[PDB]
Parts: structure tokens; sequence; C-alpha cells
């Protein structure tokens, strides 16, 4: 199978030049189609400080057929479900929106980037979350309701970290 | 007057030339120049933060030789 040597390749370049804020690893050593993403709130965010993981599934059709992005830490964002499942875009499976071969891991971590910055409120997986996010957005922050809830579960991500042994940068 | 990057998706570095206070508006005008691609769908990404345009390049602190990364949105 090609889709291990295309994700020793991956994982190898993804650990020599870093997504930043984010930390790429194996669940266990030797199974190559199942990740731990450690992920880092960025200074001037409402997750500044946090501490998130998340797992990644890749299928055996790698990279024919996209892989499964699922937070372990609880998440309140309007695309992100109940489970701890992403639905982005490219993560379902079928412009550069959309998934194809020639994606790749650094694509999707820039894409759940770009999804944390920018809710896609088109395709809302927590409704009562897109719901909350627009009235964020459209009292202009001044309704803090979004923000409390995504500030509380910042702020418990240090126990997590303490628990990893995680020194939050 | 700087020197930065914007690495796309596919792989390719973009190096254009701006000024500290260029808008981020601006810099995407300049991004059209060379791939075409509407400023309207562009989003560059420094320091995991999606800059926002009616923002300049000092806003965010972004310094010569930096390198931003570009995502497509639809929207
Ligand atoms: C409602 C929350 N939104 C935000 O925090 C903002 C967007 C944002 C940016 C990055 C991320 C993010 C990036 C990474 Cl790499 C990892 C993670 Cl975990 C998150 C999340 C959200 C919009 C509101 N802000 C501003 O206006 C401030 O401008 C000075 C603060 C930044």
């Amino acid at each position: 199978p090609s889709s291990q040597k295309a994700l020793l390749l991956e994982l190898k370049g993804l650990q020599e030049e870093p997504v930043e804020g984010f930390r790429v690893t194996l669940v266990d050593e030797g199974d190559l189609y199942n990740w731990e993403v450690a992920i880092f709130g960025p200074p001037n965010t409402y997750y500044e400080g946090g501490y998130f993981k998340a797992r990644l599934k890749f299928p055996i059709d790698y990279p024919y057929s996209p892989p499964a992005f699922r937070f372990l830490t609880k998440m309140w964002h309007p695309n992100i479900y109940e489970t701890g499942d992403v639905c982005i875009s490219i993560l379902h499976p079928p412009p550069s929106e959309r998934w194809n071969p020639t994606q790749n891991v650094r694509t999707i971590l820039l894409s759940v980037i770009s999804l944390l910055n920018e809710p896609n409120t088109f395709s809302p997986a927590n409704v009562d979350a897109s719901v909350m996010y627009r009235k964020w957005k459209e009292s202009k922050g001044k309704d803090r309701e979004y923000t409390d809830i995504i500030r509380k579960q910042v702020l418990g991500t240090k126990v997590d970290a303490e628990r990893d042994g995680v020194k939050v940068p | 007057g700087m020197q930065i990057f914007v690495k796309t998706l596919t792989g390719k570095t973009i190096t254009l030339e701006v000024e500290p206070s260029d808008t981020i508006e601006n810099v995407k005008a300049k991004i059209q120049d060379k791939e075409g691609i509407p400023p309207d769908q562009q989003r560059l990404i420094f320091a995991g933060k999606q800059l926002e345009d009616g923002r300049t390049l000092s806003d965010y602190n972004i310094q010569k030789e930096s390198t931003l990364h570009l995502v497509l949105r639809l929207r």
C-alpha cells in the first residue's frame, strides 16, 4: 500500500516543517493511519493559552479518500459536532475546498486554522453555536455569550495540559 | 519598502514587494495580479490568524522576509 508510504513522508514533512501552532504525532508508533494532533491557541485570540487535542483517521485509500478530523477536547464552534467531529468541506468525500488526491494534511490543517478563524455559518454542525456566533458578530463583540463559552473551555485546557505534561508556549 | 512571501497550498512561494503600511486589501490586489484569484476569495494566515482587510501589515507586525499562507474561501 502506497498510503503507508504517503503518511510516513507526510508525518516527517510536517515534523520537519511544522504548521505553526500544530504538533503532530502518532497515537501508537507503528500505525501511520491514526495521528494525534495537539493544537495551541495563538496570542491575541479568544483561544489564547489553550491546549486543544484532536486525532486524524486516515483510510487505506489515502490520499484518494479524505481522512477524518475529531477533537478530543470539547469545542463550542458552529462547524464542530457534539462528537468532536469537524465538518470541513475538504474532509467530505466527493474546488480547493473539496477533497482531491492533490490535497495533503498540511492543506487540511491550514483549512482548519481558517475554519477556526471564520466559521462557515452556511452549513452549521452546531446550529446553537452558529446562531450564537452570529449574534456575537452582529453585536460587533458586545454580546459575550459565545466568547464566554470559548474562554471557559480555553481555561479548562490548562488541566489537560498538566496531565499530558505540556508547557503552553 | 520590504519583501514578504506568500506560500500557497500547492507549494509555490510568492514573493511580493510591499510597504509596512500596505493594507491587507492591497496585498491581495497584488495576488490577483500574479495568480488571477479574486481578492474576495483569498485568506492570508499569519501566526494562526486570518489577516482581515481594512488593516495594515504593521497592525499584525509582519516584518521583512515573512511568509504568509494563502487559503481560499468561496463565500
Ligand atoms: C470567537 C473567537 N475568535 C477569535 O478569537 C478571532 C479569530 C480566531 C483566530 C484564530 C483562531 C485559532 C487559531 C489557531 Cl492556529 C488555533 C486555534 Cl485553537 C484558534 C481562532 C479564532 C476573531 C476575534 N478576535 C479579534 O477580533 C482579535 O483581533 C485582534 C480574536 C481572533
